[PDB]
């Protein structure tokens, strides 16, 4: 997660 | 089964008028956008699936079709902001808002996770999320006397989430909206995961990244002394968010940045100026500029810690970014110190790295640090001693780069340059 603003769901 | 349809074969299924057939070409959807080499997210808005994944958010009936489309509309809206667009244009938010009070907490989760992406593309669709009424079902997730009998990957996802609804600027989020988030993100700050911790540490980043009225709603809820203990954190995915929190609120007013001072935060930085991540030495210098930019009672604090050594440190050999936070850290210092400090400053051996960096090509720092030269010929001239300044600049070859910047290209720099020739080396 972190500071990523979109992340998919692998 | 379910395994590399094509987008036909999905499409095929979806429009059947087969509940069944409708969830397995759903779940053959999840896992052709589940891919991580180049999902065909494009393919699946064109043949028109969205509007069909949304109307299955709401299928109460049949849980899993809930899950498969919201996992297949997590990673759509995961894309561009034209992919994170078209999922809102088909109304998934209040979908997915509802599907937050949903009985089975994976299907909960991937509510969480999908407005966590929309809400990350930006200012507006994080109001637009807002506006549809996401925080109090977000923070009724929460609501429990325990934090560690949820499991941490779902924890971890709502962490994430309320970071984005706290992110971005022009507009930074409504102030009602922060006050209702803060208590909650104070409670994730005081919880044990690494992850967690992280993404509470950027949220607070966030939300101090602005004006002093800002930075105070923060810092009155009290968790500066946290966030100066998560600075001394090893886990670095820690430490950068916390140090850019702080480096935040040094920004607002002398008394935000004395409750930083007064947490302990000063003993942190002999460990960050040395640290061997360029980002955080950057960031850490940058914050020193921004206390060196305060009070003469703070400089004298930024003195009894050390730190001093530290700056002239980095001054002397880093990379250059940072060598320029420093330069700013020297100019601060020097135009809001005391003689007596200055005097420090300049037996600590601040003299000859900032010479040699007069060789930059930069005319923003050259700028920074004939200011800071200036200052300290001033503390000297009050003194009496301009002349032993004068020699120990000459010695060190500061002398030769100041004249060839005489004839510097930049009009501020040659005319700071010419008077300071004029005035002390005669």
């Amino acid at each position: 997660t972190l500071g990523r603003n979109k992340r998919p769901r692998l | 089964g379910t395994v590399n349809w094509s987008v036909e074969d999905i499409v095929k299924g979806i429009n059947s008028n087969n509940l069944e057939s409708q969830l397995q070409a759903t779940q053959a959807a999840r896992k052709l956008l589940s891919r991580e080499k180049q999902p065909p997210i494009d393919n699946i808005i064109r043949a028109g699936l969205i509007p069909k994944f949304v109307s299955f958010l709401g299928k109460t009936d049949c849980s899993p079709i809930q899950f498969e489309s919201a996992w297949a509309l997590t990673n759509i809206a995961s894309g561009t902001s034209e992919q994170t667009k078209a999922v809102v244009d088909g109304g998934a938010i209040p979908a997915f808002i509802s599907l937050l009070a949903s009985p089975h907490a994976h299907i909960s989760e991937q509510a969480v996770w999908a407005l966590g992406n929309i809400a990350g593309d930006g200012s507006a669709f994080r109001d637009l999320v807002i506006k549809h009424g996401a925080i109090d079902p977000l923070l009724a997730l929460l609501a429990v006397p325990d934090l560690s009998t949820l499991a941490c990957g779902y924890l971890r996802n709502l962490t994430w989430t309320l970071s984005n609804l706290c992110r971005n600027k022009n507009p930074a989020p409504p102030l009602d909206a922060v006050e209702q988030i803060l208590p909650t993100l104070v409670r994730l700050l005081h919880h044990n995961d690494p992850e967690v911790l992280a993404d509470s540490c950027w949220a607070i980043s966030y939300l101090t990244d602005g004006p002093n009225e800002r930075i105070e709603m923060v810092v009155k809820k009290g968790v500066v002394p946290q966030l100066v203990k998560l600075l001394g954190a090893t886990e670095l995915p820690i430490v950068t968010p916390a140090l850019r929190a702080i480096g935040n609120i040094v920004t607002g007013t002398d008394e935000q940045t004395q409750k930083v001072i007064d947490a302990g935060a000063l003993a942190v930085f002999p460990s960050l100026l040395t640290n061997p991540k360029t980002n955080i030495q950057k960031e850490a210098t940058w914050t020193m500029s921004n206390i060196t930019a305060g009070r003469q009672d703070q400089i004298q604090q930024v003195v009894n810690h050390g730190l001093v050594p530290f700056l002239v440190g980095v001054l002397s050999k880093a990379d250059f970014k940072t060598q320029k936070e420093a330069a700013w850290a020297i100019t601060n210092y020097t135009s809001g110190g005391t003689v007596e400090q200055i005097v420090y400053l300049v037996h600590c051996g601040i003299i000859e790295p900032l010479m040699n960096l007069l060789s930059a090509k930069d005319t923003k720092i050259i700028q920074v640090i004939l200011d800071a030269i200036s200052n300290i010929f001033q503390a000297a001239e009050k003194l009496g001693e301009t002349e032993k300044l004068s020699i120990m600049i000459e010695e060190c070859g500061g002398l030769d780069k100041i004249e060839a910047l005489q004839r510097h290209e930049n009009e501020s720099v040659y005319k700071a340059s010419l008077n300071l020739i004029e005035k002390y080396f005669s």
